[PDB]
C-alpha cells in the first residue's frame, strides 16, 4: 500500500532506545492493549475494603452499638493526546546526492512508528514513576557507599513492597545501573560468583532486569545524576490506544513553495494500577511533564501491596 | 532490525525499490502521477524551488500521458497461461474441500493460482504457507511479506532453518472502524523438527506463543518446513529478479518522453500569426490591438510586411524517440500490444513460439510445482493419497480447435493411442465440450435416439 | 605448510571481471546505472572532476535507457532448451528420491538443470558435485565458486588431481542477524583414489578435517573425483568463452548511444521561437519578456525581423547508429527481440535453423552429459543400475502437433517402426497428451464403453 | 533522523507549532590501491640450478596472496581504530590505575553503546593483551576462575577474543607501548575487492642474460559502518599513515550506537 518501500540506502536511523517492553517482553507488567474510548477520562468504580469489618466483642456487656458504612472507590484512566510537528517534505530539491526526495512519506511513516512506540513507553514510565513517588513507595540509595549495590538494593525494594513481595516479577532500568551491576558482579567482594554466572540479568530472586535508555529513568548530571529503576507487578501500567490515527498532506502553494506538510494525531489512554489521575489538580489533556509531576496522581487502593510498583533510585 | 521478529533481510532491502516501482506500474497512472518525482525529474531545479517552477512542473506532469503497456502485458501473459483451467490429478472427492475453498473464503484454488501466477510474472516472487487450524489451509504470502530466511547445509543437504513472513489482518470490534492488526509467523527447523511460533501485534505489541510442532496424520512431526517460495527463476529462498523490470523501465522512459512531447504540443501546436514588419502607428490606427482572421474580412498591412503562420511540424525528433521507445517495448516483450498495420507470416512464428513463451512456461511450471508441493503437504496433514498433481495450462496460443483437429483427436482415441480422458481434455480445451467426462459417459451409455 | 586453500588461478581471476559484467548485464537497468561510471565515459574529464560536472553526469545517466536485450536473449534460449521436461531413462522408483529433491531442498532435478543451463548459456561455466550424506546429493556449484583446479597425467591419461570450490551458507543461531560463513572443500585424487577435506573458519582460525575416502555401496572407494565442470564448449576444467560477450558489448554501446540520444532529446528536442532581427527597445515596449503564443493571440515584429522554430530533426546520425547496433544485436543470432513489420518466407527458416540453434544444441549436449555423469556417480554411491541417462530437449522450435503430424506419428506406431513410448513422447512434445503412459495403459486396457 | 517527531498535543487549544525539515547524510568508502615492487625472475638463474622458471611465479603468487590478505586486514584495522577515535568511542585503561586487560576493562568498553551493548560481537586484539589477560586469570585475586576454566578465548560475556599480531593495533614502543583492543559489531569493517588485478611479466634484452620482472597491482575499497572519510583533509589514494590518523574521519550517524565499534587502549 505504501507508495515506496524502504531500500538499503534508505536506512534512516530508526531509533536508539529499545521499545519492545510490552506484555511478554515485560511479563505483562506493561500492557499495550487496544480499546477506543470517548471523552478525556475512563473511570471505573469498585467496592472499597471495610476497615473495621471484624471487631472485638464483649458478650457480657450490651453497652453501645457501633455503626458502619460501605463506600465506593473510583479507578481512573487519563487520556494523553500526542501529535507530530508539521513536517517540511523537501520540494524535489534534495536530489544532487540523494536518489529521490519523494520517499519522505515512507521515511516519516517508519520513523514515526518507532517514535510513537518510544513516546508511549516514555510516558508510561514517567507516569509510573510519578505515581509510585506519590504513593510513598520510593527507595533512595545515594548516600550509602558508591550508590548502587549488587542485589542488596533490590532487597530493599522488596522489603518496602512487603509480605506480598513475591508478585513483583519485572525490573525496568537504565543501562547504567546494569553496567554497574556487571562491574560489581565481575568484582565479587563476597565470593558468590563464578566466571560462568557473572552475566546474570536476574536479581537473585527470579526477577529479570529489562534495560532501556528512556530519559524518564535518568535525570541530572555528574553528582546530581540519579538513575531510577522501578519494579513492576503484573499489569502495573496500562497503555491503551484509541485506534484513531489521523494524517494529512497540504500543499501551501502560496507561501514561496508548495511546501508538502505532513501532520499526524493519535491519542492513548494511560493508567497506573491502584492510582488515579488528579484531573482537577492536573489537566484534561496532560503533557509529559504533567504526567511526570507528583500530586497529579492519587493513590486509590488502601494497601500499598495492591498498588503495583516500587521505584528504586540510585546514582 | 536487531533481533526483532520483524527484521528485514538486506536483500529484501535490495529489491523493495524495484518491487514498489513495478507495483506502481501495474496499478496504473494514478500512482505514477502521484509519485512522478521518482521518475520524471524537474526540468529545472532552480525553478523547482521557485513557486512558478513547481507550478510549471505540476502542469508538465498533468499534461503527460502514461502508455500503460506493463499492466496490459502482464494481463495478456496471465490470460495466456490461464486459458481454460488447470488439471488436478488424483482423487477429487478427497481433495474437494481444498479445491472449492483453499483458505476458507470460498476462493477456489484456481483463482489463488492465478494470483500466484500474477505475482510471479510481475514481481517474480511469492509464497504458499500451508497450515493446520480440522482442515488444512494453503495461505498466500506476498513478495514483500517474506522478510527473513536462512539456508544451512545439514548432513550435506540444503535446508531452510528459518523463514519469517509478516502477516496482516482486520480486527473485530463492536464498532465499524477499520484497523490493521499485524501478525508475525516464525517457522523454524531445529534437529530436523518443524516448529512454528506466532507473534502478534496490538498497537505495536508482541504476544509470544509457545513452541509447537504441527503433526501429520500418523504424527512424526515434519522433516521440512511447510513453506515454499516460488519465483520466475526457480523455487528458491534466493531472490529472483522480476521478469517485468525492462518493460517497466521502458514505460517510464516513454512516460517522460511523452511529457516533453505533450508540453511541446500544448505550447507550440497552435499556429500563430507573427506579423513581422509592423509599425506601432499602424497597429494603433487600423489594427487597434485586434485582428479578424476569418475568411469574410481581410487584414491590410503596410509595405514590407510578411505574415507567416508558425507552428511546430510533425515527425519531430522527440516524437520519433517515443516511437522507437514503443517499438523497443514491443520487440522486448510478449503479447503486450496489437498493431493492425502489421502483418506477420503464418507458420513462420512457429519457430519463435518457443522463445516468445519462455517466461510464460517458466512461471507456469514453477507455480505448478509449488502448488503440487503444497497439496502434498496438505495431504500429509490429512493422510491422503500422496501421488497428486496440480498441472497448469502449459499449452499457450489457445484457440478454438478446427474440424480437422477434432477429427484427428477422435481418430487417435479410437486407437489405443490417446487415453479417453486425454481426448476429452483436448476437446474441452478446444471448446467443443463442457460436460464432465463422467456425466457424458453416463448420458451416452444409453441407446441412441434413432 | 602452504595453507592457501583460498588461492585462485590466474586465469580465473582474469575471468572474474567478465563474469561480473555479464551478471550486471543480465541484472537489469539498476545495476548498470549504479555502475554506469565504467560503461559510459564522461563526455569531459575536466568537468568530470568538477562538481557541476558530476551533477551533469548524474542527470546524463539518469536519462539513459538500458535496452537490456541480453536478459531477453538468455530467457529465450532457456525457454527453447527447457520446453516441456527433460527425459530421464532408467529405473525411476529407485531414483525417485533424486528426481524429487535433487539436493534435499525440495527442488526437482529439472529446476536445477534449468539453473545449470542458464549458467552455461550466460557465462559458460558451472559445476555439479555429488557427495554422500543415507542419500547422495547433487550439488550445484556456482561458476565463481570453482576457484581452483589441477590437471595431471598419470598412465598417459587426463586425470583431475586437485579441485577446490567454495560452499556458502548462513549461520544457524537463535538470533535474527544473518551471517555468511563459507566452507572450502578440497577434492584431491592421489594414486587413483578420491579423497576429501573440508576447511572451516571461525573465531580467528582455519580448521582442517581428516582426509576421508568416500566409498560406493560396494566399497572399492573411487577412481575419479565426483565433480564435473560443464560449459558452452565442453565439459573441461579449462574455461569456456562466455557466449554473451558480443551481446553484452553491443548492449553497452547501445546504452551509451541511448544516453547521448536522450540528452539530445531533452536539450534540442523542443522547438524555440528564436526571434531574429530584434531590438531591446521593442521587447521592453511590447514583449516585456512574455510572448503569448496561442492561436487566439497574434504578436507583431519589427521591420526585417524573422522568427524561426528550431528543433533537432529526426533520423539523426546518432539514431542510425543505435539502429545499426540493434540490427547487429539481432544479426548475431540472439532470439532477443521480435519484429512485427518483418515478414519471412517459410521454407528458408529451416535452412539455417541448425545454425541459429548452434549454441543451444551445444549447451543441451554438455548439460545432458554432465547430469548423466552425476546420475551415474550417484548410482555408484547407492550401488544401483549404471545404464541410466539424462537428456534435455534437443528439438527446439516446439509447437502444437498438426493433425497430419499426429496421423503420421500414429501410423508410424501402427508399424513396428517407432516404439509406443516414443509415440507418447512425441505426442506430449506436441502438447497432445499430459498423463503418464502407464496410467494410459491402465485406463485403455479396459473394454470400450460402447 | 528527525529528532522531534512526537509533541504534547492539546485538542482544546489552537496554537502554532514550528515546522521541521528532513536531513540527509552521506556514507563514504575510500579506495586504497596497493602493488608489488618489480621482482627479478630471470630464467637463466633458475635453469642454472635446473628448475622450472614458473616456480618463481608460483612462489611469488603464494607469498603475494598471504601478504595481500595481511595488508587488507592491517589497513582495515588501522582505519577502524582511527575512525573510532575520531567518533569519540574510546575508553582508556592506561590512565586508570594499572593498564592491563581485565574483565573490568571489557565491561567499561561495554558501557558505551548504552542499552544496545549486545550488538558488539567480537574483540580484535594484539597477542599481548590476551597474554596479559591470561596472566591476570592465572593469579585470580577475585575468585572467578578454576584451573579447568582459566583459559577462555571467548571471554567477555561470550564475545570471542580474536588474536592477530597486526602492527596497526600496537602503536607504541618501549615503555610507552599502547596496545589497542577494539570491539566490533556485525559489518563494522567493510573491505571490497575491486577485482582490478593487473599482473604483467616484462622481459628485456641487451644484457648477458634474459631478464624478467614481475609487476602486480590492484586495489580494494575500505570503509567503516557509520563513518565517512574526509577527502578535503585526506588524500586521493591514502597510504596507511593517512588512514591511521584521527580527525581524518568523522562520525555521520546521529547516535554512537549505530556506528559499530569500541576501541580500548590497553598500554
Amino acid at each position: 500500500q505504501v507508495f515506496n518501500d524502504w531500500a538499503y540506502k534508505t536506512m534512516s536511523e530508526v531509533l536508539d532506545q529499545q521499545v519492545e517492553l510490552f506484555n511478554g517482553a515485560t511479563r505483562g507488567a506493561i500492557i499495550l492493549r487496544s480499546a477506543g474510548n470517548t471523552g478525556d477520562l475512563s473511570e471505573a468504580a469498585f467496592w472499597a475494603k471495610i476497615q473495621g469489618l471484624v471487631r472485638p466483642r464483649d458478650p457480657y456487656s450490651n453497652a453501645d452499638v457501633a455503626a458502619k458504612d460501605l463506600r465506593q472507590l473510583v479507578d481512573n484512566t487519563i487520556k494523553v493526546a500526542s501529535g507530530t510537528p508539521p513536517i517540511n517534505i523537501p520540494p524535489s530539491m534534495l536530489r544532487w546526492i540523494q536518489k529521490n526526495p519523494q520517499e519522505a512519506g515512507a521515511v516519516i511513516g517508519q520513523q514515526l512508528a518507532g517514535d510513537t512506540m518510544q513516546d508511549m513507553l516514555n510516558n508510561g514510565l514517567a507516569a509510573g514513576k510519578a505515581a509510585f513517588t506519590a504513593g510513598g513507595a520510593v527507595h533512595d540509595i545515594s548516600a550509602a557507599g558508591t550508590g548502587l549495590m549488587t542485589q542488596r538494593a533490590f532487597n530493599a525494594a522488596q522489603r518496602i513492597f512487603g509480605d506480598r513481595s513475591t508478585d513483583i516479577q519485572v525490573w525496568v532500568s537504565h543501562s547504567s545501573p546494569l553496567f554497574d551491576l556487571y562491574d560489581n558482579a565481575l568484582a565479587n567482594a563476597e565470593q558468590l560468583y563464578v566466571f560462568g554466572t557473572v552475566n546474570v540479568r536476574a536479581d537473585a530472586f527470579g526477577r529479570p532486569i529489562i534495560i532501556t535508555d528512556s530519559p524518564a529513568l535518568v535525570s541530572g548530571a555528574a553528582e546530581t545524576l540519579r538513575h531510577s529503576t522501578l519494579g513492576l507487578t503484573t499489569g502495573a501500567i496500562l497503555i491503551e490506544q484509541n485506534q484513531d490515527f489521523d494524517s494529512t498532506v497540504v500543499d501551501g502553494t502560496g507561501k514561496q513553495n508548495i511546501t508538502r506538510q505532513y501532520q499526524a494525531e493519535w491519542s492513548y489512554n494511560l493508567g497506573v494500577n491502584g492510582y488515579a489521575y488528579d484531573i482537577a489538580t492536573g489537566g484534561k489533556a496532560p503533557n509529559p511533564t504533567a504526567l511526570a509531576t507528583a500530586a497529579n496522581w492519587d493513590k486509590i487502593s488502601t494497601s500499598i501491596k495492591d498498588t503495583g510498583g516500587v521505584v528504586l533510585v540510585t546514582k | 532490525d536487531s533481533n526483532n521478529i520483524k527484521y528485514v533481510r538486506e536483500d529484501a532491502k535490495k529489491m523493495h525499490k524495484l518491487w514498489a516501482h513495478i507495483r506502481m506500474a501495474m496499478e496504473g497512472s494514478r500512482a505514477i502521477k502521484d509519485n512522478a518525482k521518482e521518475f520524471v525529474p524537474h526540468p529545472d531545479n532552480t525553478k523547482a524551488t521557485t513557486p512558478e517552477g513547481v507550478a510549471r512542473y505540476k502542469a508538465y506532469i498533468e499534461r503527460a500521458v502514461w502508455y500503460g503497456a506493463s499492466a496490459n502485458t502482464v494481463d495478456g501473459m496471465l490470460g495466456q497461461i490461464f486459458a481454460r483451467d488447470p488439471v488436478f490429478t488424483g482423487p477429487e472427492d478427497k481433495f474437494d474441500m481444498l479445491i472449492n475453498d483453499v483458505d476458507g473464503s470460498g476462493l477456489s484454488i484456481h483463482q489463488q493460482a492465478r494470483d500466484s501466477a500474477e505475482d510471479a510474472l510481475s514481481l517474480g516472487r511469492g509464497g504458499l504457507f500451508v497450515d493446520y487450524s480440522a482442515r488444512p489451509y494453503i495461505k498466500f504470502i506476498a513478495a514483500e511479506d517474506i522478510l527473513n530466511w536462512r539456508e544451512r547445509w545439514v548432513n550435506g543437504a540444503k535446508r531452510t532453518t528459518l523463514l519469517v513472513f509478516r502477516e496482516e489482518s482486520d480486527a473485530d470490534d463492536d464498532g465499524y472502524q477499520i484497523y490493521k492488526e499485524e501478525v508475525w509467523r516464525e517457522l523454524r527447523l531445529v534437529d530436523g523438527t518443524y516448529w512454528q511460533r506466532t507473534w502478534r501485534e496490538n498497537d505495536g505489541q508482541l504476544y509470544v506463543d509457545d513452541w509447537i510442532s504441527p503433526t501429520k496424520a500418523d504424527g512424526s512431526q515434519f522433516d521440512e518446513i511447510p513453506f515454499v517460495i516460488f519465483g520466475s527463476k526457480n523455487n528458491d529462498p534466493t531472490i529472483d529478479m522480476p521478469p517485468m523490470r525492462d518493460l517497466v523501465e521502458l514505460n517510464i522512459a516513454h512516460f517522460r518522453n511523452s511529457a516533453d512531447y505533450e508540453e511541446a504540443c500544448f505550447i507550440c501546436g497552435q499556429p500563430t500569426l507573427f506579423l513581422s514588419g509592423l509599425t506601432e502607428h499602424w497597429v494603433k490606427n487600423v489594427l487597434g490591438g485586434a485582428v479578424v482572421i476569418g475568411s469574410r474580412d481581410a487584414v491590410p498591412l503596410p509595405v514590407n510586411a510578411k505574415p507567416e503562420l508558425l507552428q511546430a511540424e510533425g515527425n519531430g525528433m522527440v516524437k520519433e524517440a517515443m516511437d522507437q521507445k514503443e517499438r523497443q517495448m514491443v520487440a522486448l516483450g510478449a503479447k503486450l500490444i496489437d498493431s493492425d498495420k502489421t502483418q506477420r507470416t503464418f507458420g513462420e512464428a512457429s519457430m519463435e513460439a518457443a522463445a516468445q513463451n519462455s517466461v510464460l512456461s517458466r512461471v507456469s511450471k514453477n507455480v505448478s510445482d509449488a502448488y503440487t508441493k503444497a497439496l502434498r503437504w496438505a495431504a500429509m496433514f490429512l493422510g491422503l493419497d500422496e501421488k497428486i498433481e496440480y498441472e497448469l495450462n502449459s499449452d499457450f496460443d489457445i484457440n478454438k480447435m478446427s474440424p480437422e483437429e477434432l477429427a484427428a483427436v477422435i481418430s487417435a482415441w479410437q486407437s489405443n493411442a490417446i487415453s479417453f480422458t486425454e481426448m476429452r481434455w483436448q476437446i474441452k480445451k478446444g471448446g467443443r465440450a463442457y460436460l464432465e467426462d463422467e456425466d457424458m459417459r453416463n448420458e451416452s451409455e444409453q441407446d441412441d435416439p434413432l
